[PDB]
């Protein structure tokens, strides 16, 4: 759904979906070719 | 007959020239690349 979100202080609007990106256990965020945030890790479940 | 054969050979040569020379259509790829650069730069400037 199109929702507002606040992820550990990161504020924005968008549609959240299940990710197929392979983050390392260390990595918490993803960005595309233009340094726009396009992925987060849920702070409670650690879901990407 | 000679004229028709020379024409047909020249057309086959056009196909071989365009197929085998990646740079043959450079003017159009350059237009595409310049528009891609202009938009990538415009979006990247948002991170400044
Ligand atoms: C004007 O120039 C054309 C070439 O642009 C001349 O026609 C060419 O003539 C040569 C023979 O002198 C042909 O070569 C032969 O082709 C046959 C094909 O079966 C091959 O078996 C032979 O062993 C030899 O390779 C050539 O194919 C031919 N080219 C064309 C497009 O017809 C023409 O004779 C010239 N005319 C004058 C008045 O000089």
């Amino acid at each position: 759904k199109c929702v507002n979100f606040n992820f550990n202080g990161l504020t924005g609007t968008g549609v959240l979906t299940k990710s197929n990106k392979k983050f390392l256990p260390f990595q918490q965020f993803g960005r595309d070719i233009v340094d726009t945030t396009d992925a987060v890790r849920d702070p409670q479940t650690l879901e990407i | 007959k000679l004229i028709a054969n020379q024409f047909n050979s020249a057309i086959g040569k056009i196909q071989d020239s365009l197929f085998s020379t990646p740079s043959a259509l450079g003017k159009l790829q350059d237009v595409v690349n310049h528009n891609a650069q202009a938009l990538n730069t415009l979006v990247k400037q948002l991170s400044s």
